[PDB]
């Protein structure tokens, strides 16, 4: 697991 | 023209590498499902360590133990999502993630963690030495689990991960048994430290905490911590065994 | 011992480049001092852009414009410092840093900002254009000044940095003139937002802000924002055009 | 331990990059067929420039002009096969290859080369500037075609490639019209140089020749050369126009 | 202006790593001289392995073993020179080069070969092991001495290089003892091959040979081959054990 | 196009 | 300028 | 050690 960001 | 001069001066002292963390995961899915995911889905990982006995791995054509690079290390995988550790906060930017195939169960409310294969571990061992030798700011507290960086939101790599075994192969942080013992005894004798004193001590190790920690959180904290450093019991309750280790750790590996 | 399989599976969709920012700085030091510091001192940048009319540059064996690469692009230069933008906060991790020699005289207590040489600005253009082409998540608002990420702390690259020209060559964000004029008259008629709403608008653009904003700080914010986007007056005083530009910017780049 | 010191010393003067050549190809296949190939087949390329009007490109979901990176530049694509140029001999090791989608016909004995799109060229132009600025030993004679490096074995990128146009954008080698003219006139007046004198002169430009050149080879040589520097007629026969250019080239770009 | 699409298509099967060789060298210079030369002189290597008992090493601020990285692995170090192996011939393009400080005294006209320090050999092991894991086409015969690729010209890393030990740690090629003994007795009984067949066998192993082989040259070949694989006698004299080892090697690594 | 090497 | 470690 | 340009 998993899980992008920001 | 104009072309870049790569030769007249190079920085020596004041620079580093972008990557300073290694993160471990379990796939929770067989080979087929996991590769299909991490190559094309909504998450990825730099490295994938298959289980040689998972039928869909055999049925793909592979026989022995492999290590797959999916994303090169200069690039950024989506392996860690919203996270935090040692004062940094979005660990895809600054880490390499490793994913191992392993069928944990999660969505019952009640967790089950199957053991890893021996071949999976030797791979994981030599792959992690290889990386650590190439990233100088990947200090031992910086080999971490997804559980440690996304506390209360994730459970991998799980309590079946042989952390101390890796430590003996020069991978990650672990206590001296003597230093833990000195804290153990002292804690029984004089009692445990204040709550605020312990949260602070978790911070120092690297745990990313809010300003205020409810008791729900504290549990998730203690639990995710115990999956790593006190696997034998991760009920998530305050303990002497527990505290003695947290202190032994951040005595050995302080600022 | 194993070797890595780089050929069986490659992640396509769910990955990224680590770098998503481009910070612009000035040296405040002539070439010789400049080069020595970013090479052995306590800071570095990826790229160095010299002023050709600099006796220390000529003394080095140079005459025409150059672009120096000091620190690989994959590596981490120590340029940004303690910083913030988008929703990130150790921008060194996650940006390329360009440094241009410019004799910006110090704050005791007033600032002097020399023009850039025409040759330098051209270099910058082609260099930034090259970088922007290879880092997809590096979008118009993500090209920033040091003054933009370290608000209060830094004043580079200064108001002689031709931001608008750069934009016209495809580098960085800029507002449409018509949109600015609309926000200009809307505030001229309806009055400016209160400081609170303004801040949100600043944070919405990209500014890493505190919770508690001081009068002094708000002033530094205004000042930093001004140097980049309304260089003809960087008082730190809140006026209609400055807000209008901000709001015009938010409208154009909804991100 | 033991971990690698990346900081105590860096080489400055005596080193380079591995890549020093850029090679151009035509796909000869529509989008679908070409991508399916170069990603999974028996050859690859670092970069792929699609034709925006090829129906299988539309039917894949793309609208505008793109540039696809298939293999990162640090890695090695299989784009050039058995080749040779400027005394090196296996150009995948030392080059970046660019492939453009374009339906040439080859297996009739008789060749047909359709023209490229304008959007394809602007991409090709800016992509090649970008690369040249980052590889200092990619001198102008080092932007080459597959025809030039594998003479008599390949025909791409073909005579529809706007070589001089790129030259005007600072991409690749081309003659001064005045210097060609001086050779043109001198060759008419005094006759052409000996065969051995001309083969030597082709070598100097970069052409990889056996010890002995039959007349079959010579043709392929002259022809593949003319597709690049004298597109208007590539019958492959010795000519004055031809020689005058070969000499103008390797006068302008000598050792 | 465009940007590159790194997410739509990735080449899987038909690509490679540029590097496929690993050259081993000695310095012939103490640490200080050694480091200065490979940093500013006219040669470089990727990696530098120092001798800890070297007054210039201690004088530098060092004591324990280190591994220095001077030139990035993606970049091209100037170590190999004019060289050949497999079917390649500018091995600088296509290898990583490791350099170890060793005070090998010069040819006026006799060679002196000091032992390596035990610490150095361990470094080498872990370093080579790390490299070999990340470059798949770098196979046992592709780990070579400078003496192996520049036959006649170079004598490094010398016969004190523990090749067999390295092999046992998974580095480089070595023969099975039983196989050597078979070729030993087969030649003891049937006689050695003529020089012509021998050469083919040498070229088959990896040696870049001429067309015309001099007596002097054949001797240098034998000598170079000996230093790597039968260090206990590097006469350059053709004897049964030396051929046997070669032929035993070809049998083991049919490539 | 084409066309590995070595 | 300026100005972070390792 | 030794010993090629650019």
């Amino acid at each position: 697991x998993a899980x992008k960001x920001x | 023209m104009l072309t870049i001069d790569y030769n007249s001066y190079r920085t020596t002292t004041p620079y580093g590498k972008r990557v300073r963390f290694l993160v471990l995961h379990y796939t929770a899915l067989d080979f087929a499902a996991s590769v299909k995911a991490l190559t094309t889905g909504a998450a990825s990982a730099h490295y994938l360590i298959p289980a040689p006995h998972d039928p869909s791995y055999k049925a793909a054509g592979f026989k022995g133990q492999r290590i797959f690079n999916l994303v090169a290390e200069e690039d950024r995988a989506w392996h860690a999502g919203v996270s935090g550790w040692a004062r940094r906060d979005n660990l895809n930017d600054t880490s390499i993630g490793i994913e191992i195939v392993n069928l944990a169960r999660d969505d019952d409310g009640v967790f089950t963690f199957p053991d890893y294969e021996r071949s999976q571990i030797n791979a994981l061992k030599q792959l992690a030495k290889n990386i650590l030798q190439r990233y100088p700011d990947m200090t031992p507290k910086n080999v971490v689990g997804h559980s440690d960086i996304a506390v209360g939101r994730k459970s991998d790599p799980g309590p079946k991960l042989p952390w101390k075994e890796l430590y003996e192969a020069g991978i990650g942080a672990w206590y001296d048994d003597a230093t833990r013992d000195r804290y153990r005894e002292g804690f029984e004798r004089d009692g445990l430290p204040p709550r605020a004193d312990l949260l602070e001590a978790f911070r120092l190790y690297g745990y990313a905490l809010p300003a205020t920690v409810d008791d729900a959180y504290f549990a998730s904290l203690l639990r995710a911590f115990q999956m790593h450093f006190r696997p034998e019991n991760y009920d998530g309750a305050l303990d002497v065994e527990t505290a003695a280790i947290l202190y032994a750790l951040n005595e050995k590996y302080p600022a």
